[PDB]
């Protein structure tokens, strides 16, 4: 039949491309990483170059030592043998302090504190990237939407690991670091306040999630389908709107009655995903904290 | 009424069926055959949405809800009252969901564009249709299909999930939610990187995709590039989807113990399965 | 109770932000008008947003949007009927007027410009360094119609040097000049190029781009607009 635009039929390359200087300090960036031919028949086949300041250091070194201190201990509980470190590598889990030692750090390393130096670093990963989106932004007279996305995000994660443990007084009440564990968290937190199927910001957090894909799915292939007039080129439709923004805005117009603009439908999409953890921590913080059942709750309003 | 830039495009042609004879619009809307299709099974669904209610004995729309025939009746009829509604509504819902993907291929027909929307709303379709017909046909009645009420149908999510354990150690499920995340991750980040482009510091020109792609490099390294951006959210959606129908059709069919204990096909491997230490020995 | 303050509040958050995102969506294609040009009386429950103005790059100029509206071209269109709602017939050949599928916008008559100040968008010839890097390379390959006639071959790719990707197939037909073929719409296969859209003798009609060397977004349109309108309009010859 036709050619549908999801992979390209002829790839091109042309030197590295070693991108816009701006405000950014050249000196913090990298050569350009290998071309991946693989990469390149979905999207760009260029990696790199890639911006590397002190924060950036920061970050990667916070990070990784996070990941190290989770994986550090999951070695230990596997008696250091390799064989078994991936026989129960989902079933290995780093554990928050007991609800004993309330959110002090006095609590053994073995039982609490190893949670807690991971957690740090954690802490300091993630915001020294929030403060990254930012500044890569700025070096480059870019509007910080991206670092506002971002800041949903680590809301709900705040929620999670910092803030709702604080107000209910102990950090037993966080996420233990384990694949299967995250997951029997999550089931008995809904267990524990009445069934979160009855916490309204958690069926609007759905709504948002449901309504992520559904609205990626619309505009991915609504792009697509104008892609044949330049409707991936989107920047410049807004500027001069072509047919592919018209035709874009008609076919919703005929479908559903209305439409966005080129640039509208992009403030559409990062409000849907924005509010799913936007809703969603505000959900989680109010459980335990204002509401102990959902379902009771519900009865009541 | 019309955009201003509209008129253009309204001429004759792109229809599937009944040539000219659908072929116009109604305000905004566009009519066609698969139009008026939809329009009738909406209706007539909707209809005999209320007329459950009357049976029901409730205008609330909270509380409104019609179930498939109970698991006794099988795959077969069931009354109207017992189940035989729901089994109408379906056809209907159905009937809609189809005209409606097919009005969209006329419109894009009209259009002269790519039919990649309605391809995509057809993986909506059939992750219904896998829950209300293709699920329940395997497993032996309609019975196993979710009621049509805003909160009753949720009391199926959760009744059919705890069937299983915790439903999180479904491992298609996992796969669909790391798809639904990564979706919503790629959605905000894309309307994000236009958005900031679009709308750069106070009084500075419109950025370009040039720093579109320098934004991301220098954040992460890799850019994956104005049409790869739509390629991925429309896989990462589809994706999710696709995984989702799958986690269903599978679960109360080739899978009906508690899905925790599948795992074990893992930990049981002979060259490891009784190594002592570690958290299964 | 400090849960039913919060979700209270965030419906009214969420009607505002609602009303906000529609009116934003309405910097393009509105007031609304009726089918003979005129304002509609029927504007919907959303007025119209503050406008807006984008700094154009390298010094184009600015947008502002709401702005007056224009199609600034003829539209050669006829009403079929004697009330609103019913379709338009051509009063030529849509395909050479630009309507219906085969429409365009009357953008800037300039080429798109990267973030450096050079053109956007470059015959692979004069793209320094550009080269075909996977795939069946389609130079050189005869161009079929869907009247599965040659119409043409391929002298070279024009590529999004930012994207690095392939936008066009320049195209030379048999009198010697070329044609922009957008890549969406060309299947490259291993002995030839095949383009569903045109039938061979609809080759020559596609628009030309006055410079050699470059496509402005006006040519893009008109070049873009004519080949999709192709799927409708030369059916007969497909
Ligand atoms: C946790 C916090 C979550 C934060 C989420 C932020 C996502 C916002 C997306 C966004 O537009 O970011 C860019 C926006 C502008 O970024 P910029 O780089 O400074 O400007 C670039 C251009 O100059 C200007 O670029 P611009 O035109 O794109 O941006 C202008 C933007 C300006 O953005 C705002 O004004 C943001 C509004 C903040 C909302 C915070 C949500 C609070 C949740 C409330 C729910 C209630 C529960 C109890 O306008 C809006 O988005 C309008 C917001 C609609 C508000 C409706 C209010 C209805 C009230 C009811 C009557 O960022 C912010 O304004 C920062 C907000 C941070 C708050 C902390
Ligand atoms: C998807 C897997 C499960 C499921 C799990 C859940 C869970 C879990 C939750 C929901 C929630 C909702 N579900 Mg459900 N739901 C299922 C199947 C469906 C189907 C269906 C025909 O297949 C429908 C129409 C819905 C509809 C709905 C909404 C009432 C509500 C918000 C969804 C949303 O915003 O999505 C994204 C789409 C958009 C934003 C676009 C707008 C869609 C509008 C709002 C839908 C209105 C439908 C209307 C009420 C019913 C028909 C109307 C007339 C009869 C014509 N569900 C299946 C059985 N659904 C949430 C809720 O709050 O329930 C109370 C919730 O927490
Ligand atoms: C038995 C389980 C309970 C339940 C218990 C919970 C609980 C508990 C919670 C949810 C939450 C959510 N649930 Mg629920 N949920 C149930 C049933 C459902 C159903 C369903 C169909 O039945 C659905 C669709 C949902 C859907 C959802 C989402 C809307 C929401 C998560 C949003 C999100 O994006 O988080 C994922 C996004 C994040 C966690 C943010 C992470 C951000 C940080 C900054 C990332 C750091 C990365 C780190 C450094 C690692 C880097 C690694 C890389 C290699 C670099 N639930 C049942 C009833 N659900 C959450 C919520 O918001 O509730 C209101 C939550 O807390
Ligand atoms: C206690 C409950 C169990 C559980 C039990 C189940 C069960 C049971 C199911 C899921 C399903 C899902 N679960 Mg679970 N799930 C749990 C916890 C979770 C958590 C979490 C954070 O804990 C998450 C993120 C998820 C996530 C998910 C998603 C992958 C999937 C729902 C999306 C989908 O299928 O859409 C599919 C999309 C649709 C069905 C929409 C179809 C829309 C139709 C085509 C159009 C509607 C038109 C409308 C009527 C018109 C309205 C009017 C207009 C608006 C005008 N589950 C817990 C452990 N989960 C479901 C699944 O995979 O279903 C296939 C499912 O059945
Ligand atoms: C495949 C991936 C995602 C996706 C994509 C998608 N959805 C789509 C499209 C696409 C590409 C469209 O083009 C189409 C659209 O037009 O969007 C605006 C659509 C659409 N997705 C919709 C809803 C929707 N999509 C969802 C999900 C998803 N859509 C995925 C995440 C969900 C959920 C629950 O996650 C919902 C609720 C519709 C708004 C719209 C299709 C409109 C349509 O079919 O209209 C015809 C029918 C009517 C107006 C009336 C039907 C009335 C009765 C006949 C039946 C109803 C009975 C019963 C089934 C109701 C049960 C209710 C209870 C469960 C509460
Ligand atoms: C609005 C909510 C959605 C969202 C948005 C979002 N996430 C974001 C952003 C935004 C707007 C960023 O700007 C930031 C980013 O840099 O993206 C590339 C990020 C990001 N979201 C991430 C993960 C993530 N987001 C998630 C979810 C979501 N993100 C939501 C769906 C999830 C889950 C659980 O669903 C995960 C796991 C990170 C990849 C990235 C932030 C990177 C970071 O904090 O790094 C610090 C630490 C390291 C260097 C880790 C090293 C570990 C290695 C050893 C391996
Ligand atoms: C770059 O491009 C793009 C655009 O343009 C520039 C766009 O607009 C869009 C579209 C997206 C938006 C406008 C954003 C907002 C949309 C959503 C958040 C998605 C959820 C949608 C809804 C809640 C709306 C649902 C409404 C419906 C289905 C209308 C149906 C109802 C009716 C009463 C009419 C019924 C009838 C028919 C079949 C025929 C007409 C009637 C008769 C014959 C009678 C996208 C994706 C895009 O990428
Ligand atoms: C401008 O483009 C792009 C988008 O649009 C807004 C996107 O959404 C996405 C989609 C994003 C994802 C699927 C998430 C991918 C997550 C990561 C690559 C990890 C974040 C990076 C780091 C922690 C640092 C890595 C540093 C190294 C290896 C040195 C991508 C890739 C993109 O490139
Ligand atoms: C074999 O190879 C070697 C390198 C060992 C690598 C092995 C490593 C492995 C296998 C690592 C595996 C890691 C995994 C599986 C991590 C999984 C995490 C999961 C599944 C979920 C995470 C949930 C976490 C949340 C919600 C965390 C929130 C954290 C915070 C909000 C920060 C809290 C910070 C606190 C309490 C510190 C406060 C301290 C001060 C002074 C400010
Ligand atoms: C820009 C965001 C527009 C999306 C609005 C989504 C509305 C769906 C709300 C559904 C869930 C309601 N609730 C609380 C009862 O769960
Ligand atoms: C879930 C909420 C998303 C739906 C937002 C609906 C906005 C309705 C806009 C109607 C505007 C109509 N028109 C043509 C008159 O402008
Ligand atoms: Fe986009």
């Amino acid at each position: 039949a036709e050619y549908q635009n999801i992979f390209s039929q002829v790839q091109v390359r042309g030197p590295a491309d070693l991108g816009m200087t701006e405000d950014v300090n050249l000196a913090n960036r990298s050569g350009v990483g290998p071309f991946s031919t693989l990469l390149g028949w979905f999207g760009n086949a260029q990696l790199g170059p890639i911006y590397l300041g002190s924060l950036g250091v920061l970050s990667l070194f916070s990070g990784l030592m996070w990941f190290f201190t989770i994986g550090i201990w999951f070695w230990y509980q596997a008696g250091w043998n390799p064989a078994v470190f991936l026989r129960d590598l989902f079933f290995f889990s780093l554990e928050p302090p007991a609800p004993e030692y309330g959110l002090s750090f006095a609590a053994p390393l073995k039982e609490g504190g190893l949670w807690l130096i991971a957690s740090f670093f954690m802490f300091v990963a993630v915001w020294s990237w929030w403060g990254r989106t930012y500044l890569r932004a700025q070096a480059l007279g870019m509007g910080k939407h991206t670092a506002w996305a971002f800041l949903s995000a680590i809301w709900l994660w705040m929620v999670l690991g910092f803030i709702r443990p604080i107000l209910m007084g102990s950090w037993s009440e966080a996420v233990p670091y384990g694949i299967f564990s995250h997951l029997d968290w999550t089931n008995n937190f809904s267990l524990v306040h009445g069934n979160l199927f009855y916490n309204p910001f958690h069926g609007l957090s759905i709504a948002f999630l449901y309504g992520s894909a559904l609205l990626f799915a619309m505009h991915g292939a609504t792009i697509l389908a104008v892609s044949r007039f330049g409707g991936e080129c989107e920047l410049e439709q807004i500027a001069d709107r072509g047919t592919a923004a018209e035709r874009a805005a008609l076919f919703w117009r005929w479908t559903m009655g209305f439409n966005a603009t080129m640039e509208g439908i992009h403030r559409w999409a990062i409000w849907m995903a924005v509010l799913v953890t936007l809703t969603g921590g505000i959900g989680i913080l109010l459980s335990g904290t204002v509401v102990d059942n959902w379902y009771v709750w519900g009865q009541n309003h | 009424a019309l955009l201003s830039f509209e008129r253009k495009y309204r001429v004759p042609g792109g229809t599937l069926v009944g040539g000219n004879l659908f072929d116009f619009w109604v305000g905004p809307f566009y009519v066609g055959f698969f139009g008026v299709a939809t329009f009738f099974f909406a209706a007539l669904g909707i209809i005999l949405i209320a007329w459950s209610a009357v049976l029901q004995g409730t205008w609330n729309p909270q509380l409104i809800s019609v179930y498939p025939p109970a698991l006794e009746y099988g795959l077969g009829g069931a009354p109207l009252a017992k189940g035989g509604l729901w089994q109408i509504i379906t056809i209907c819902a159905t009937g809609a969901f189809v005209s409606w993907a097919l009005r969209e291929v006329e419109i894009c027909r009209k259009l002269g564009i790519g039919y990649h929307i309605p391809f995509a709303f057809a993986f909506a379709i059939l992750a219904y249709l896998t829950l209300v017909l293709f699920r329940p046909v395997m497993m032996g009645a309609w019975g196993y299909a979710f009621p049509y009420g805003i909160w009753t149908h949720l009391d199926w999510v959760s009744n059919t999930g705890y069937t299983y354990g915790n439903f999180h150690y479904n491992p298609a499920h996992m796969i669909a939610i790391s798809f639904f995340f990564t979706n919503a991750l790629a959605l905000a980040l894309h309307g994000a990187l236009v958005l900031s482009a679009a709308n750069p510091e106070k009084g500075k020109e419109m950025r370009t995709p040039d720093h579109e792609n320098t934004f991301f490099r220098d954040l992460v390294g890799y850019s994956i590039g104005t049409l790869g951006i739509h390629r991925l959210g429309l896989l990462l959606s589809l994706s999710a989807v696709f995984f989702s129908a799958l986690c269903m059709i599978i679960t109360g069919t080739i899978w009906f113990d508690q899905w925790v204990d599948w795992w074990q096909w893992w930990v049981k491997l002979p060259w490891w399965a009784n190594i002592p230490g570690g958290i299964n020995g | 109770d400090l849960a039913s303050l919060a979700i209270y509040s965030f419906w009214i958050f969420l009607a505002g932000l609602i009303y906000y995102l529609q009116t934003e969506n309405m910097r393009e294609g509105y007031p609304l008008e009726n089918e003979d040009g005129t304002p509609a009386a029927n504007q919907g429950p959303f007025p119209l947003p503050k406008p807006k103005t984008f700094i154009l790059p390298h010094g184009r100029g600015t947008l502002t949007v709401p702005g007056p509206e224009s199609e600034d071209r003829p539209i050669a269109l006829a009403r079929t009927a004697v009330s609103e709602g019913f379709p338009h017939a051509p009063t030529g050949d849509p395909m050479k007027d630009g309507v219906g599928p085969a429409s365009w916008v009357a953008r800037r008559d300039l080429p798109e410009l990267d973030g450096h100040g050079h053109n956007k968008i470059k015959p692979m010839k004069a793209a320094a360094g550009f080269h075909v890097s996977a795939g069946k390379n389609p130079i050189g390959l005869p161009v079929r119609g869907c009247d599965l006639e040659i119409a043409g071959k391929v002298v070279d790719i024009w590529v999004d040097i930012p994207e690095q990707m392939a936008r066009f197939l320049e195209v030379e037909l048999k009198d010697g000049s070329t044609r922009l073929l957008p890549m969406q719409m060309v299947k490259v296969q291993s002995n030839r190029v095949h383009v569903n859209a045109l039938s061979s003798d609809l080759f020559a009609g596609i628009p030309t781009i006055k410079s050699p060397t470059e496509v402005t977004l006006l040519e893009e349109d008109k070049i873009c607009g004519y080949v999709a309108g192709g799927l409708m309009y030369a059916a007969p010859k497909r």
